[PDB]
């Protein structure tokens, strides 16, 4: 029996600043346990100072990326060059994602960027459409090692202020561009020591008021 | 649902319908009234799966009310229990059959008689004295059997009613939360607001 | 219907400077229904102790028999059986039900007491040995601790510093898993003292 | 895993690398697959990591026993008939997949066993998830007369496609040389081409940033005098 | 696998190819499937490896002791004691075997052990999934009481169609000679038999 | 939803310094049988490209006149046919990689594995790849089905990155393809000796090679090997 | 998931868990399950989150074009019925969507329980999800129709904390809402973790737990 | 059968057991005791497969009883209970296995304190303050985390049940047939006849 | 079934066993499973009868209509036609065709086409569950150019060997002959070819 999907493995990560967004991804694609390619990104700039990841399938990961950068060219069309804010294009992915209820793009989706307050957003999207705005997300194989990195480090989950034993959390002090680029690759390189489909390369967007900039690290090829 | 029961006594036609609906393990509601009103003097109860329920009886009024504006004229319950049949008969051989069993209780003004069709999601028609749907004939028809006169009076048949249902919650595994009970006669549709 | 998570349960060891550190949840479940808030996972025979996860019936049953063999050992040996022998111990244990084997994923941790080194191992469900230098993860949340473990730890962290760093992987990774939680505990192990601490956590 | 064999002129060579899995997790990073059979009587497993140990062991044990026994060092050939009988009884149940290798009176001996019981003769092997990546390399560059550098060098090799290119394999190298007439001489962590670079950062936390609730000393001492 | 034996004037020849696969892998391209079972009675296997060595092993074990107290065994005898054992574990084998053999008295004999458990006694005989594919040839072309030269170039032009159109049977061609000279190894490599 | 019935096995292909190499051999297998020994499944498309195609051999010949008919309307009202607006790399793997996921999408797949090589207009070289999934990606080295598992690791070690690629010359990368289809000759139970490879380099354009054969295989050594463990004789 | 919702004196109280499962491993730690269609119309969440979210925000839709077309705001009954026909459209299709209708229209404050099925129920007092058991045992213990506004928000937030405890796909988060006649009023995001500790020392509930 | 509860308070353990047995469709009895002592202090109550909860509870009940004869010495609850998982956690791996869910509820003379243990067919054990087995938890555990205190007196702990048995006859689909009530405590055990 | 076509000198020669079987038993022993699709174009069926029959049918009827529009079609025109129903309909069907013609310009050609729909021109082709049997005996006795009399010969004994060892081939050999002379029809019955 024909099975019209599959499983091209790769992690992605996305974190908000308070003026900044990243979107991070390996560059590994591979079926089973071969190695397709050890350089083939995965996270793209979409217009409108937005980034998008659909990681999964890679088929139907291209396809809705392909179909939301396309609509992204239809909304300048059809609403006089508006720019089409990060609120705007979850929204409009969710009815990309449903459109297909029964017949699902197998794809975790993130994108992220900034708010029309200029502060920085990151939406999280499932197969089907489900979405919410975050602070925090990673998405993909090794989904379940990196998220409890990012609550303990990003959210401050679980520690508290010496000398008060639990009684004191520790406040949530906002994190630099710097300081996230410092989790997202110890993350990754954490990641790619405990799981096979991680590993190769990392490439990072960070989106800020000035653009969109890319960032690249070497990642074990093993 | 559940249990729905019906009797056919010398001038009414008496319905009793469970109140229980169930969801997953949790009873979510004892109060629910399996029961759609058609006519003035035409009352239907149903069983079956969840939704297809409620959505074939509302569908069936719809037609019902419509035919008695339109012709300013009330069916006879035969002839609504024929459209009934008709409907789960057409319904059973459809992609996705209603999976419904009614009962129909009326009073046929024009016959001066009451009428109680028993009608299956197959659309298996038949006219009864007493009825039941699913397991409830199992432990009730014994009763009816033994009890049942055609000359009745509706106190009689209330009591013969109530005799079934403390043989259902005696016997019955399932808590189907008591039933509501509703008289259809010559005056129209009343219900029993103690029971 | 999968043995290996229907009670649910985590356990975590690390080694440290002259230290080991082996720390597990207390939730015991009946799928979604949490039964028990109180059910320890780790024991301790003389001074090895044994973590083990998986099938609850099983981790009862393997402490009963484990603490049967090593009695009998230190009677016949007269002395207390050290980590690694007991490491082996196990395997041996649970490769002879290869074809029947217990739902369960034991952690040894333990320091030697004539060499004074640190020692950590952990097995499959049937006796394979995992023998590390850093840490050892088990249970429902092992993605989840193999995450926090290998990106929080570093070598020849001080007893007090090695807590921080076990207590935050397994909390942080028990708060990522719907079958783990419930309360935690904390054990500090050195040479001729050993601490044990119970954890504040959120109880959903 | 990955592992391999290869022949040369006064003797013959193994290596795997130290990967294992837990479907798409890695469970251990510096696995040891090569396994002692004899003093001069290695063999390297794939499949059910329990299992390649387990057969190892007990063949093994009735190896140093036989050699006990009969007054002589053991052979290899022992060994391959002792493996596959076992393993045929189980009817591959006992999912352990070898390369047999080892010095011995006779000579030098390199043979494969499959987990239902049948072995192979061969001058240079592979096996494994990464055997198809390894044996591209052995065919491109095995020949006759090798020397033991160039056999050692033909092994690694043939480890490192598995490493870089099969998923199920990976980490380092390990490497065990039999030559006639020497000691078998066990080369652990023969290379080491992933070792993790610095992190960015230190995840060492503050002392009592984590919330307690109770305290108390374990008694691991047995009871005591007076 | 594509394996025969062939009976000619002076004795019996085996012949059979190389190559052993798991799918669509050759796991082993320079296999033996020529097992000798006494010193002059020989077989070719096929089927599951595992099955087909596990016989051949204990076969030998067998007539190893019937030579210690009864003399040397026919080749009669040894494709019962292969029969016995394929026949008797029908359910969990899965072995097709050719057994061959050279007496003084009987000369050159050949019996075949299909699936089943069965044996039949031959001129020649083919089996394994390449012999589909020269039924046709081979009986076009055999003849009783040939030569050695003509008997090794009909089991080479025989496999070497099989070869050609079978890919589970590939690589060298080996044969085993069995006369009462002795014991002869042959091998012919793909130059040699490809250009048939 | 079908099955492959006639198929071809692995298409294997690198990049170098001026252009791609690109090959695959000449068998169309029915199941065991090795039915068809002259079936070419390297398609050139122009003097700028060539498509390799693996799988369902009625499938390749579906897209073998896919791309013939491609050809044609593209030179439809088009002057610069032969010139500025002749058909790229790019132009022909995107319309193959539409219709592979169209199709699959319909669970009506093409049963194949495609590599589109070639040389764009600038002199970049273009090597991706594309299957009955639609699943598409690209690298320095790309093969389909055991290719993959044996060729892309002797590959690899030539072109490990993309910084290899000006430092490896055709005569290394021809040699190194050729390597590979020998070890999968020894390997590929349904793989032949008979092989086509093409190169497509910027400079000296389109040279297409048929009639290729495996040599010096070494077999000699197949002798010595004797039994399957005790035996001597 | 644990929802629930109930009618009293002053309104009608909604009140909902935050978690989100993907088998064993916890998705999302604080996900929104309420969804305000108008300033007097809630929708809980239970189910599928992608159909949730879908079926409710094109609920949401139709009940604008209600008001615009007849220049009045829909009836809860009114509201809860065009969602149960939508579900009937894609009636064994294998949507999954169970919800509570909540709000304050011209008949006083009304509460519709809706499913997948077609499912249409009026009612006082609705819980459903994952741990909907262990929500029904505390409030029909303590309900009232006599509650107090203040009283009654306590209710629905224990009531969830007491299936966030037991039930392991359910926590996270407490989030509260009360619909008036003046509109519904959001009562906060409530931390399980603190809120549990909170309730034990107050209450002295919770005493085979050890804090 | 269907629901068995348990709760430690002060000074007793209580027990309530469901009364139903249902064969098919069929209620046969409603005054089912699915409870037996196993020792002056110690009362066991079991939940499981038909046929198998009976046997499983009288071969443990002559076990302690010959214990005791033999040593003339009751066994301590919690001695009992490690007994009875043994069997348990032997008959899991069994050819076919006793499909049994248990309460033991005992008062242990010794240090003077009652003690319930929870154990199901599998051979988990666990103490606990109040403990169920089945869907019996789901609805009864939220009103035993709120009302729960451990130095409740044994008429506290009987109105708690109460509590528990209500909620239970509201939202379970299931009629049980009520309960009977045992109590466990220094001076042995006891049926609570009105409940 | 065992059906052949063979290319020669004067044009081409289509051969077939005459035996349908459904399961064991024979539904039919004299079988015409040549059949005509235009004046000097045929084609041998193999697969399922009532599919190969209404393939054939069809592709007698576009070429009648081709005919009369366009002239005669050639024999690769005739095996696009057969090729485009039996690709497109694959899901639904199970026929090996070979198809056979003559032309004055392209002499004679054969074209197969198997099950999955491909087409493969070749000097000749075997097919159906005999042909599996004959495979090394045709590749190593084939010829190019041979006479009409080497032609029948070879396919004669071809045939012969095909329904020796096929249990479903069987009955008599029917051949066409398909050169500029005409069309000739052959026929040769089992005491001619069995004791070849
Ligand atoms: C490669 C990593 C591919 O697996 C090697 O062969 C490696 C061999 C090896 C040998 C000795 C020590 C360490 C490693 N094999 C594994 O690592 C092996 C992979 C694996 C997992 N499940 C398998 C089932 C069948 C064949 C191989 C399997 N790992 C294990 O076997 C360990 C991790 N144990 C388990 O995963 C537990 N299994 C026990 C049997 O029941 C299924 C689960
Ligand atoms: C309990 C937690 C049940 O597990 C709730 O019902 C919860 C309800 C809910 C409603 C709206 C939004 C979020 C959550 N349901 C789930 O979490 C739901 C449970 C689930 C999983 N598979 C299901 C199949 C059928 C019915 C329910 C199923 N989980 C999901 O829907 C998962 C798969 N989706 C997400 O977690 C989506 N996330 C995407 C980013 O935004 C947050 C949600
Ligand atoms: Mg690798
Ligand atoms: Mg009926
Ligand atoms: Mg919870
Ligand atoms: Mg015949």
């Amino acid at each position: 029996q024909f099975n019209p999907y599959g499983d091209n493995g790769g992690t992605i990560l996305g974190i908000a600043g308070e003026d900044f967004a990243v979107l991070a991804g390996d560059t590994r694609n591979i079926t089973d346990y071969s190695i397709n390619s050890r350089y083939e990104p995965k996270v793209f700039d979409c217009g409108d100072n937005i980034v998008m990841s659909a990681n999964g399938f890679a088929a139907d990961g291209d396809a809705l990326v392909k179909r939301f950068k396309n609509s992204v060219k239809w909304y300048h069309f059809d609403h006089n060059d508006k720019k089409l804010s990060i609120n705007s294009a979850a929204r409009n992915i969710q009815h990309l994602l449903y459109s297909r209820r029964f017949f699902p793009y197998y794809v975790y989706n993130i994108i992220a960027g900034l708010d029309e307050d200029g502060k920085g957003a990151v939406y999280s999207f499932d197969p089907v459409g489900s979405y919410q705005r975050e602070q925090c997300r990673a998405g993909g194989a090794a989904a379940s090692l990196i998220m409890p990195f990012l609550d303990n480090q990003v959210n401050f989950k679980n520690q508290y202020e010496p000398g008060t034993n639990g009684k004191v959390k520790k406040p949530l002090k906002y994190l630099s561009v710097e300081e996230v680029i410092k989790l997202v690759r110890d993350s990754f390189t954490s990641a790619t020591e405990r799981h096979i489909q991680v590993g190769d390369g990392l490439e990072i967007l960070i989106v800020t008021k000035d653009g969109v900039r890319k960032e690249f690290y070497e990642l074990k090829r093993d | 649902m559940d249990i729905i029961l019906g009797i056919r006594v010398q001038d009414s036609v008496i319905l009793a319908s469970s109140k229980a609906v169930t969801r997953g393990i949790s009873v979510l509601k004892d109060s629910d009234d399996k029961t759609r009103q058609l006519s003035p003097h035409t009352l239907m109860s149903f069983a079956g799966e969840a939704g297809d329920t409620v959505q074939f009886a509302e569908y069936i009024q719809a037609n019902i009310q419509l035919y008695s504006i339109r012709e300013d004229y009330e069916l006879s319950p035969q002839a609504v229990s024929s459209f009934v049949r008709q409907e789960l008969a057409k319904s059973i051989r459809s992609r996705r059959p209603y999976q419904v069993n009614v009962l129909i209780g009326g009073y046929d003004k024009k016959k001066n008689k009451p009428e109680l069709y028993q009608i299956d999601y197959l659309g298996t028609k038949v006219e009864l004295p007493y009825g039941a749907h699913g397991y409830s004939g199992f432990y009730t028809f014994s009763l009816l059997d033994h009890h049942y006169r055609p000359d009745m009076t509706t106190e009689e048949g209330l009591d013969l009613l109530k005799l079934c249902v403390q043989e259902l919650e005696k016997r019955m595994p399932m808590d189907f939360k008591g039933v509501i009970v509703k008289i259809v006669d010559k005056d129209g549709i009343r219900q029993v607001d103690d029971f | 219907s999968d043995p290996s998570s229907i009670n649910g349960g985590i356990v975590v060891a690390m080694t440290g400077k002259d230290c080991v550190a082996i720390a597990c949840d207390l939730r015991l479940g009946s799928q979604s229904l949490g039964v028990s808030n109180k059910f320890e996972k780790i024991f301790h025979y003389g001074h090895v102790f044994l973590g083990i996860t998986g099938l609850a019936t099983d981790v009862t049953t393997l402490n009963e028999m484990f603490r049967y063999k090593t009695n009998l050992y230190k009677l016949k040996e007269e002395r207390a059986i050290e980590p690694e022998t007991f490491t082996q111990l196990v395997s041996s244990s649970l490769y002879e039900r290869r074809f029947g084997p217990y739902f369960v994923g034991p952690v040894v941790a333990g320091i030697n007491s004539k060499s004074g080194k640190p020692f950590i191992a952990g097995f499959d469900l049937i006796g394979c040995i995992d023998e590390a230098k850093d840490f050892i993860v088990s249970g429902t949340a092992s993605d989840q601790l193999f995450g926090m473990c290998e990106s929080l730890y570093e070598p020849n962290l001080e007893p007090e510093d090695l807590f921080e760093t076990i207590s935050q992987a397994l909390l942080n990774a028990a708060d990522r898993d719907a079958l783990s939680g419930w309360g935690a505990v904390v054990y500090i192990i050195k040479k001729d003292e050993v601490v044990k601490r119970y954890l504040k956590m959120r109880q959903d | 895993t990955t592992i391999v064999g290869v022949k040369f002129n006064n003797g013959v060579v193994i290596a795997a690398d130290t990967r294992s899995t837990q479907g798409p997790i890695v469970a251990d990073k510096n696995c040891a697959k090569l396994h002692r059979i004899s003093p001069k009587i290695w063999c390297a497993g794939a499949g059910t990591a329990a299992d390649t140990e387990a057969v190892t062991q007990l063949i093994g044990s009735n190896i140093e026993l036989h050699s006990l026994y009969t007054s002589r060092e053991p052979r290899v050939v022992s060994a391959l008939q002792m493996l596959k009988q076992h393993l045929f009884k189980y009817q591959g149940h006992i999912g352990a997949y070898l390369i047999v290798a080892g010095v011995d009176p006779t000579g030098s001996h390199l043979f494969s066993i499959h987990a239902h019981g049948s072995t192979d003769v061969g001058y240079y092997l592979s096996l494994g998830s990464g055997s198809l990546a390894a044996m591209a390399v052995l065919e491109s560059h095995w020949k006759q007369d090798l020397t033991k550098e160039e056999a050692i060098k033909l092994a690694s090799d043939a480890i490192q496609a598995g490493i870089w290119n099969d998923l199920g394999s990976g980490s380092n190298v390990d490497v065990c040389v039999m030559e006639i007439g020497k000691d078998a001489e066990y080369l652990r962590n023969y290379l080491t081409p992933n070792v993790r670079e610095e992190k960015q950062k230190s995840y060492k936390f503050p002392r009592g940033t984590t919330a307690v609730l109770k305290e108390s000393i374990v008694n691991i001492c047995d009871i005591q005098e007076e | 696998t594509s394996i025969m034996a062939v009976t000619f004037k002076d004795g019996v020849i085996l012949g059979a190819d190389s190559r052993t696969t798991t799918g669509a892998y050759i796991a082993n391209r320079v296999t033996d499937k020529l097992t000798r079972v006494h010193d002059k009675i020989w077989c070719c296997r096929s089927g599951s490896a595992a099955d087909t060595q596990a016989i051949a092993d204990i076969v030998q074990y067998h007539l190893e002791l019937y030579t210690s107290q009864y003399g040397t065994p026919s080749t009669e005898t040894a494709a019962s004691v292969f029969k016995e054992l394929c026949y008797e574990n029908k359910d969990n084998l899965t072995a097709g075997i050719i057994v061959a053999g050279y007496d003084d008295k009987n000369k050159g004999e050949v019996y075949t052990i299909p699936l089943g458990g069965s044996v039949h006694k031959l001129p020649y005989a083919i089996a394994g999934s390449g012999s589909t594919f020269i039924y046709g040839y081979c009986d076009k072309n055999f003849r009783e009481n040939m030569s050695k030269e003509e008997t090794v170039d009909f089991i080479k032009h025989s496999l070497s169609q099989a070869i050609k159109w079978d890919g589970s049977s590939g690589g060298v061609i080996r044969m085993v000679v069995l006369t009462a000279a002795g014991v002869e190894r042959l091998i012919f490599y793909p130059d040699e038999y490809e250009q048939l | 939803t079908q099955q492959p019935i006639v198929t071809g096995t692995s298409v294997i292909s690198m990049k170098y310094d001026n252009g791609v190499i690109i090959a695959a051999d000449n068998l169309g297998s029915y199941g065991s049988l090795l039915r068809f020994n002259g079936v070419e499944r390297l398609i050139p498309v122009g003097d700028n490209t060539v498509v390799g195609i693996s799988g369902d051999i009625s499938d390749m010949q579906h897209i073998e006149r896919l791309l013939k008919d491609l050809v044609t309307e593209n030179a439809y009202d088009n002057p610069l046919a032969d010139a500025e607006e002749a058909l790229e790399p790019s132009y022909i793997f995107e319309y193959l990689a539409t219709v592979m996921y169209q199709r699959r999408s319909k669970m009506n797949p093409l049963w194949n594995a495609i590599i589109v090589a070639g040389v764009q207009s600038n002199g970049d070289q273009f090597l991706r790849y594309v299957n009955l999934l639609g699943v598409t990606y690209s690298s320095p080295t790309l093969a389909t089905g055991f290719g993959a598992h044996m060729a892309n690791p002797l590959l690899r070690k030539v072109v490990d990155r993309e910084s290899d690629i000006p430092k490896t010359t055709v005569q290394v990368a021809e040699e190194a393809i050729v390597n590979a289809m020998r070890v999968l000759y020894y390997r590929d139970a349904r793989s032949s000796r008979n092989f086509s490879l093409a190169i497509i380099d910027k400079n000296t354009g389109l040279t297409f090679k048929k009639n290729l054969q495996v040599e010096n295989m070494k077999w000699d050594f197949a002798k010595d090997i004797k039994g399957y463990g005790t035996q001597k004789i | 998931t644990t929802t629930l919702a109930f009618k009293f004196q002053h309104g009608v109280i909604a009140a909902v868990d935050s978690r989100a499962s993907a088998g064993s491993y916890i998705s999302a730690l604080r996900v929104n399950k309420v969804i305000e269609i108008n300033p007097y119309l809630l929708g809980t969440m239970s189910g599928c989150a992608a159909d949730c979210q879908y079926w409710e925000r094109l609920l949401a839709k139709e009940c604008r074009l209600y008001y615009l077309r007849n220049g009045e705001r829909i009836s809860v009954s009114a509201a809860s019925k065009l969602l149960s026909n939508m579900m009937c459209q894609y009636r064994g299709m294998g949507l999954s969507m169970g919800s509570m209708i909540c709000g304050w229209d011209k008949k006083g404050p009304g509460l519709y329980y809706v499913d997948e099925h077609g499912t249409r129920l009026s009612g006082n007092m609705f819980s459903t999800g994952s741990g909907n058991t262990y929500a029904y045992g505390v409030l029909d213990s303590n309900y009232k129709w006599d509650l107090s506004v203040e009283d009654a928000l306590y209710l629905g937030k224990r009531s969830i904390l007491a299936a966030a405890h037991r039930d392991a796909y359910s926590g996270g988060s407490v989030n509260l809402y009360h619909v008036t006649e003046d509109g519904w009023i959001y009562h906060g995001n409530h931390d399980v973790g603190e809120l549990f500790w909170k309730v034990k020392e107050e209450e002295g509930s919770f005493n085979n737990v050890i804090g």
